[PDB]
């Protein structure tokens, strides 16, 4: 006789086979799977024409909501509808669905393609004790800049065309995590100040350079509404504006490289 | 390029943070202090640390299995300090060479090493207290305790469950650098070779891709970087550009996409199997199975091959040969 | 502490199975300039006259030679085993008939294992066979030979450091280490598998699943077993300066037919050559050897696979004196 | 059809090569000139495959193998049957690899991100191509390389280290090995500690970044931060082939002995010896 061995001529270890397979596809279809859907469905088609047509696949790969009890008060479910109606400046280049769209006025003032910001809540991002976590120095006195680390201040912004944009009058610190995120700078020509995400700031010790976008796009960078204070969706604005730059900031930019 | 990414350009400094839990904070030790250098990689801070009886006890039945190794190695050299240093890799603890069966086996031949690895239990089982036990002091979900509850449970498979199913522990893995390695290929042969174990090939297939899924993650998390990606806590709960980009940059790869939070349920998932399968596999090996090679041979889908030189039949096998 | 490129690779399986020999040129090269040293065999003479059986008086192996052979294969002897001492090692100078000196009566034995190794083992050497200087090389004790506990270095040519001697127990697991490829399996692989025959090599199932009644308890053989089969085979593929896929297919250590290659069957026949020489021949000999000849258990030095190979799949590539000295075999 | 936050980013540009020709999507999936280059190489591979097994002597999944030539053929080409069709499966497949890498810049162009993931992605392929060419080429044979199948590539890796008595002491392998468990036990820490903030679990609150950090201060004295643990992570992961590599390219070509003898520039130090 043989250990493992079954009717049938099959033996445990076989049919272990089989189960774990199912417990492999199991997860990842029915709970992987669903929970990567959590964000962004149903999926979105063109109409032209009022039509009800729900179908039961977009039931069935959901999974059910779950909420999110926030640290400083209410809650977030999803998933949940979430739907865009913020009119895009974008025009079809042909028919088929899969088409590119291209921009019809200023992409980075418009804010499409890689210079769209999602629709994050209008609420300042909080420090585990409830105070604004992202601040500028003058407001977090408490925070420095490491020894041996260049201070940015006062230094000049040079953008992607080799002019001055501005001058650099501020660092906008993580006070949760101890990390700067953002420089401010005051706009040449302009009468304004502006952030910039220190992921596009090449610190040199005589400069910041930026190459996102041009000295002159700096004008339209996003505006806080508060001085010393910035919500989650103007992060947003802020940070995606640049990255606009990258494939707008001139029209060479969002053809082939090679 | 976003040179955040690979180093912080400008370090913050500010008063350390001590968030509270339901217990033991009167049990954190030590003074925070900073390394600039080690700030262009990661949090400058260092310390304090917790202590606590699970971490306690942990070291003390952990140093009690060490020394119960080191004390056998040493002698595995006459004690001879020179010696010591020199062949410590090639220096180890072994399980009994002799078939005693499931008895205790002496301590010149198994003996100590059946007492090495229940203090090393003791140590792992407390450990785990003090991952699950800090959880939830922090009002924190306990995910990190059940994926480091499958990582105990394999070496438990390998160090005593597999031998106790056998019954033999002439079974378990050796302590030592060289002689723990060397456990793997005795244990592959006496098993008809590893690699036609399914379920070896299950462990290696969530290692390479926990591979795979950390260095995506890890990438696609610096990618995102400048629309602060990394914040992923509040990307959960309120959806930012970045990890939009994120998902669509996936979604135009390779047809679908996950979430910022799911995306970490795969990576524990994948992390868990490795556990798991290997498991599965060890409980398998010897209990139900004897050769895999003529496992999967047996169920048709072992690979054959010509030969290149010619075939040769079993001497042992011959007519008159010798035993 | 590295090689420099190129690599010698050749082919020993079906293509793509990344089966075959990796040798390192200066080392191959090294070698046989080693094993040319080999002595040319002597001038042929014409065999006239009566047996030595006839003319001596204490001829009791090659009693069928005429004086003229006899006296040659003394000659090539000397050459083989004792150059640098000469005929009397093992003669006494004023009565050739003699036996006083104990290298004569070990000789005549090993005339007589010789003749044994060439006509009872051809299964292993087939027409190459075996003289003196396969073993020997020019010395009494043959370079390399194993006692009951693992000895260093490998080369008794050798002069061993303090740590190395067999009495210094700190440096035990180096003189087990260095027997098997440098591995710290603890398994000392002479004295379990080629000393004699009381072990079996073999540990791994030939069916899928566990037997009942040899999977359970003391009914299995320790993994010990497996450790120490692993040992055997790495001092078996550093004895002939060789790897693993020189004999087998990885995929299945345990199966022969295609997975095993001619090599194998040949290795498989000198493990029992090797068992016979010792138990038969050469374990006996501590009789009749000095103490000063005799490990720390009174055995006298044995032979393994190394003794006759010496780093090479073919000790001396292959070289032959089989039909220059048929009278050490094999004989009809 | 299109993710609710999707349609504002589908717009044209970020390509290296083609410009608006291929600049378009089918359903999911972007394909850009490289999305064309890659079905291109994975239809000719997979078709060479195809009919290269239909000559074998099986049409078992598992044991269907297609192999180099025997090491006679040097780096020559050869017959079709013997070693031919591996050859051609071999480019089709690095074209394959490669245009997928430079698809993922093209779309990490578009979306205006890092262009971290595809160079990450160099790494497996600089692996496979140490495996099957570089290897390969130093010691003057294609017939080194694996065989393309899914039980017998591991036959090969099998007999590979054994060529050197035990490859576990190969000091690159060990290096390999190192990463890829202290990788596979990060991305479990990573995911699950992500996770344990997410979901405390019984209706209570969401936790914060400062719980992050101060989890791992708790139980190791130490936190490297959030945007760290994923620069960490891409290291860990990367090196596991990085340092391979090394261990891989020295078997043979710069080291023919069993690894473990490797050890005696340590052991055989005449110091201790
Ligand atoms: C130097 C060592 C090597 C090695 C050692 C190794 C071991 C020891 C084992 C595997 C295993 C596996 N390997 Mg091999 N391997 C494989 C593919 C595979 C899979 C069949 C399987 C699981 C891999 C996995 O899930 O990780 C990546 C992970 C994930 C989660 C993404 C999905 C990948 C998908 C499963 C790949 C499927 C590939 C296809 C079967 C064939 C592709 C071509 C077809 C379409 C024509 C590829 C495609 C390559 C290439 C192109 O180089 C490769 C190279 C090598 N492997 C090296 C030669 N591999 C395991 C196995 O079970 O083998 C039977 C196993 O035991
Ligand atoms: C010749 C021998 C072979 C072999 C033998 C082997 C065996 C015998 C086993 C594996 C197993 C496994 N192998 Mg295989 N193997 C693997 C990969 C793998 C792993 C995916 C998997 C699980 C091992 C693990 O994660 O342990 C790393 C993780 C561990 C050990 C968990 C530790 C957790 C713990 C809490 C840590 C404690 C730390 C404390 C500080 C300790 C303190 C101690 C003090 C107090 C004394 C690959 C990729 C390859 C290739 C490329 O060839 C391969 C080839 C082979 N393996 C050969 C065929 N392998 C296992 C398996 O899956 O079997 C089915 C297994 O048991
Ligand atoms: C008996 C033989 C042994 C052996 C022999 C061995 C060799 C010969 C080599 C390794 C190597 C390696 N081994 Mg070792 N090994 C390992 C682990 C590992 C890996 C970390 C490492 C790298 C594997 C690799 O190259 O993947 C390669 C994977 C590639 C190239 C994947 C490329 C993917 C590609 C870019 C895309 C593929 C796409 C698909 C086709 C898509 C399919 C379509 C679908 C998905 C839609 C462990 C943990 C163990 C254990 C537990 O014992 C072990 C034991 C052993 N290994 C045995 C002792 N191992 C390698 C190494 O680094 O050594 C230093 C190596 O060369
Ligand atoms: C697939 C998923 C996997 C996975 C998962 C997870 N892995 C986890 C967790 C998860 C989820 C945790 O939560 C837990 C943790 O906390 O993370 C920070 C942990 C851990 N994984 C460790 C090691 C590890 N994981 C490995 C593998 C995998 N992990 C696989 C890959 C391997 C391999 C590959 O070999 C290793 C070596 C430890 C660092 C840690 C346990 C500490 C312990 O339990 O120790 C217990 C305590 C002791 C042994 C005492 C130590 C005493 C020392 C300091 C010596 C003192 C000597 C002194 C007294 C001498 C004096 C005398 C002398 C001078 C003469
Ligand atoms: C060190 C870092 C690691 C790492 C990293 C990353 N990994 C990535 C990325 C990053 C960052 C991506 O961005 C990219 C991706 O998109 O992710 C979703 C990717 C991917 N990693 C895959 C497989 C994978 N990663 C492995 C290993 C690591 N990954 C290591 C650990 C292994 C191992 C270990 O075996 C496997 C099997 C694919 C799923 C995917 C490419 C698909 C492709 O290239 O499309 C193009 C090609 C095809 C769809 C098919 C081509 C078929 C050819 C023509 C015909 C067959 C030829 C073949 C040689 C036959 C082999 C047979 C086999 C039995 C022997
Ligand atoms: C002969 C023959 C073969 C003919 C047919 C050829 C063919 C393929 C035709 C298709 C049709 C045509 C003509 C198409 C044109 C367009 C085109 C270029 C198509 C590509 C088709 C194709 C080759 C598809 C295969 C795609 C593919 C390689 C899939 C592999 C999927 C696998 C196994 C991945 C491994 C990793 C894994 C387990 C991932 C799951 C978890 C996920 C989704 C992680 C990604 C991810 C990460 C990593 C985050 O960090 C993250 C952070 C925040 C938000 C989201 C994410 C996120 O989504
Ligand atoms: C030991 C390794 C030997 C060396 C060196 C030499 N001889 Fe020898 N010789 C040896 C043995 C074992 C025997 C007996 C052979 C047998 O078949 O029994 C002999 C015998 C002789 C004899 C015969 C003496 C007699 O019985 O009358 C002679 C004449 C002889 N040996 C000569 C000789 C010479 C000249 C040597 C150096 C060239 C020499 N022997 C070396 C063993 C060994
Ligand atoms: C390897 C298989 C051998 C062959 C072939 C021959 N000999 Fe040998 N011999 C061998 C060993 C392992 C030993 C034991 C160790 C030792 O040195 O005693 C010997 C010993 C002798 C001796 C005595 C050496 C001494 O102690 O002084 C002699 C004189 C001797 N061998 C002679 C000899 C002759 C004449 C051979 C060919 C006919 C011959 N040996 C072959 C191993 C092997
Ligand atoms: C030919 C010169 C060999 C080399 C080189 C290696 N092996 Fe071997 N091996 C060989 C033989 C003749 C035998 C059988 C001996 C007997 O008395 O039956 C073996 C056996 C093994 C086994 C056991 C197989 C079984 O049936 O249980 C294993 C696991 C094995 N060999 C492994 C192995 C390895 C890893 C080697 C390189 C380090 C190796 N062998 C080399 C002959 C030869
Ligand atoms: C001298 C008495 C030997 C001892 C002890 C061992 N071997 Fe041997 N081996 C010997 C000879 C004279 C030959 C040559 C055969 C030829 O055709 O030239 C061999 C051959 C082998 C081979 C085959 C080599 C090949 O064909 O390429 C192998 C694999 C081999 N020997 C293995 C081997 C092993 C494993 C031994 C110890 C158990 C061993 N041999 C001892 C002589 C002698
Ligand atoms: C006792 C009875 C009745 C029942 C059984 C009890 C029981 C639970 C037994 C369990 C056995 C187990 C789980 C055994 C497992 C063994 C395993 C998996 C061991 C694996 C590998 C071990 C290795 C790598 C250890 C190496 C150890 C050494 C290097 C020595 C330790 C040294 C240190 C950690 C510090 C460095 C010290 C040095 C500088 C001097
Ligand atoms: C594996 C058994 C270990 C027993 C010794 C360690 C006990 C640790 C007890 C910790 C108690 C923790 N607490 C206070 C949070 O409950
Ligand atoms: C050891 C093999 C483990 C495989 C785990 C699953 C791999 C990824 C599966 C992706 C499936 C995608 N999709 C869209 C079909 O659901
Ligand atoms: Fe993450």
């Amino acid at each position: 006789m043989y250990h493992g061995a079954l009717a049938q001529h099959l033996d445990i270890a076989q049919l272990v086979w089989y189960a774990q397979w199912l417990v492999i596809w199991t997860v990842v279809l029915l709970y992987l799977r669903r929970e990567d859907r959590r964000e962004g469905y149903p999926l979105v088609e063109p109409l032209g024409l009022v039509k009800l047509a729900p179908e039961d696949g977009q039931v069935y790969e959901l999974p059910y909501p779950k909420t999110f009890v926030l640290p400083h008060g209410g809650t977030v479910t999803v998933p949940r509808r979430r739907p865009e109606t913020r009119e895009l400046k974008l025009a079809q280049t042909d028919g088929f669905e899969g088409a590119p769209l291209q921009p019809t006025g200023n992409p980075l003032v418009d804010a499409v393609g890689p210079a769209s910001y999602a629709e994050r809540a209008e609420v300042v991002d909080a420090t585990v004790d409830g105070k604004a976590k992202i601040v500028p120095l003058r407001v977090a006195t408490d925070f420095s800049i490491a020894e041996g680390d260049v201070d940015p201040r006062g230094l000049p912004v040079v953008a992607a065309d080799g002019v001055e944009a501005g001058t650099v009058t501020d660092l906008w610190v993580d006070r949760s995590e101890h990390y700067f995120r953002y420089l401010e700078l005051s706009v040449a020509g302009s009468a304004r100040t502006a952030l910039i995400p220190l992921g596009f700031c090449d610190v040199k010790k005589d400069k910041i350079v930026v190459t996102s976008i041009l000295s002159e796009q700096f004008a339209n960078v996003p505006r806080l509404q508060s001085r010393d204070q910035i919500t989650l969706r103007e992060e947003d604005k802020v940070s995606a504006y640049y990255a606009g730059g990258l494939l707008y900031a001139t029209p060479e930019r969002a053809e082939s490289l090679l | 390029a976003d040179y955040q990414t690979i180093y912080t350009q400008i370090q913050a400094r500010g008063p350390h943070i001590t968030v509270s839990g339901e217990w033991g904070d009167n049990d954190r030790v030590g003074k925070p202090f900073y390394s600039y250098w080690l700030g262009k990689i990661g949090d400058a801070q260092i310390g304090p640390i917790y202590l606590g009886a699970s971490g306690i006890a942990a070291f003390a039945f952990g140093s009690t299995a060490i020394l119960i190794i080191l004390f056998n190695m040493a002698a595995e050299v006459h004690f001879d300090p020179l010696q010591f240093f020199r062949q410590f890799f090639w220096l180890g603890l072994y399980p009994p060479k002799a078939q005693y069966g499931m008895g205790i086996p002496p301590l010149h031949d198994g003996g100590w090493w059946l007492m090495a690895g229940l203090f090393m239990t003791l140590s792992l089982g407390s450990w785990w207290i003090r991952v699950y036990s800090r959880a939830r002091a922090l009002g924190l979900g306990t995910h990190i305790a059940w994926n480091f509850a499958a990582a105990i449970f394999f070496v438990l498979c390998i160090g005593c469950i597999h031998p106790t199913l056998v019954g033999s522990w002439s079974e378990g893995v050796p302590f030592g650098i060289w002689p723990h390695i060397d456990w793997l290929t005795a244990f592959s042969i006496r098993y008809g070779n590893f690699y036609y174990c399914p379920w070896h090939g299950f462990s290696i297939g969530f290692a390479y891709g926990c591979g795979l899924l950390f260095a995506a993650h890890g990438a696609t998390i610096l990618a995102v970087a400048r629309f602060g990606g990394d914040r992923e806590i509040e990307q959960i709960t309120d959806r930012g550009t970045a990890v939009e980009r994120a998902a669509l940059f996936w979604r135009w790869t390779i047809g679908f996409n996950a979430t910022i939070e799911s995306v970490h349920r795969w990576g524990w998932f994948f992390s868990l199997m490795v556990m798991v399968s290997a498991s599965v596999g060890i409980l398998l090996t010897g209990t139900f199975v004897d050769n895999w090679y003529l496992w999967c041979v047996k169920h048709g889908a072992a690979p054959d091959y010509p030969a290149y030189l010619p075939a040769t039949p079993d001497p042992a096998s011959l007519p008159g040969a010798p035993k | 502490c590295f090689e420099p490129p190129p690599a010698t690779t050749t082919q020993t399986g079906f293509r793509g199975l990344s089966m075959g020999e990796v040798l390192h040129p200066a080392t191959v090269k090294a070698k046989k300039e080693r094993d040319a040293q080999y002595p040319p065999a002597l001038a042929a003479v014409k065999a006239e006259g009566p047996p030595v059986s006839q003319v001596y008086k204490n001829v009791k192996v090659l009693g069928n030679l005429t004086e003229a052979e006899f006296l040659r294969t003394m000659t090539a002897i000397t050459e083989w085993v004792s150059p640098q001492e000469g005929c009397t090692y093992c003669h006494d100078e004023n009565n050739l008939a003699s036996e006083a000196k104990y290298p004569y009566v070990v000789a005549r034995r090993m005339l007589e294992m010789t003749r044994a190794i060439n006509t009872n083992w051809t299964q292993h050497v087939a027409q190459t066979g075996v003289t003196c200087y396969t073993c020997h090389r020019g010395t009494p004790l043959p370079p390399y030979v194993r006692y009951l506990e693992p000895t260093l270095p490998l080369n008794n040519r050798e002069t061993p450091t303090h740590v190395e001697r067999v009495e210094t127990r700190s440096g035990y697991v180096v003189r087990l280490a260095k027997y098997t490829a440098y591995s710290a399996l603890n398994y000392d692989p002479f004295t379990m598998f080629l000393a004699n025959d009381k072990r079996q090599v073999r540990v791994v199932p030939q069916t899928a699943l566990p037997l009942v009644g040899v999977s359970r308890g003391k009914e299995r053989r320790p993994l010990s077993d497996a450790y120490a089969t692993f040992a055997l085979m790495m001092s078996i593929s550093d004895s002939l300066g060789t790897n693993c896929t020189f004999c087998h297919n990885a995929q299945t250590f345990e199966s022969w037919g295609k997975k095993s290659t001619p090599q194998r069957a040949i290795a498989w026949w000198g493990i029992r050559m090797v068992r016979d020489l010792n138990m038969n021949y050469l374990a006996p000999l501590n009789a009749s050897l000095p103490a000063s000849r005799l490990g720390r258990q009174g055995e006298a030095p044995q032979a393994d696979c190394r003794t006759c190979h010496q780093g090479v799949t073919k000790p001396l590539f292959g070289a032959s004196r089989l039909k220059d000295y048929p009278e050490l075999g094999p004989i009809k | 059809a299109l993710l609710s936050f999707e349609r504002k980013y589908r717009v044209r540009g970020g390509t290296l090569i083609g410009g608006d020709l291929f600049d378009f999507w089918v359903g999911p999936y972007f394909v850009g000139f490289f999305g064309v280059s890659a079905i291109f190489f994975i239809f000719l591979g997979v078709s060479l495959i195809g009919y290269a097994a239909s000559q074998g002597p099986t049409w078992d999944p598992f044991a269907i193998s297609i192999n180099p030539p025997d090491l006679k053929y040097g780096l020559g080409a050869a017959p079709l049957l013997e070693g031919g069709f591996w050859q051609a499966i071999t480019v089709c497949a690095l074209g394959a690899f490669i245009s997928w890498m430079l698809r993922e810049v093209e779309i990490s162009r578009k979306l205006g991100i890092g262009w971290h993931v595809p160079l990450a992605f160099c790494v497996p392929i600089f692996m496979f191509c140490v495996l099957q060419v570089f290897r390969p080429l130093l010691l003057g044979s294609w017939g080194h390389a694996f065989p393309y199948g899914i039980l017998s590539h591991l036959d090969w890796v099998n007999n590979f280290g054994y060529q050197y008595l035990n490859w576990h002491y190969n000091p690159g392998h060990m290096s390999s090995v190192s990463f890829l468990f202290v990788n596979a036990m990060a991305l479990g820490l990573h995911g699950g500690l992500i996770l344990s903030v997410a979901n405390p679990g019984d209706g209570d609150k969401v936790k914060t970044a400062e719980h992050e950090n101060q989890y791992f201060r708790d139980v190791v004295g130490y936190s490297i931060g959030a945007l760290s643990i994923h620069r960490l992570g891409l290291f860990l992961a990367s090196n596991i082939f990085l340092t391979g590599a090394f261990g891989t390219i020295a078997s043979g070509p710069f080291w023919t002995r069993g690894w473990p003898e490797w050890w005696g520039w340590w052991l055989d130090i005449p110091f201790w010896s």
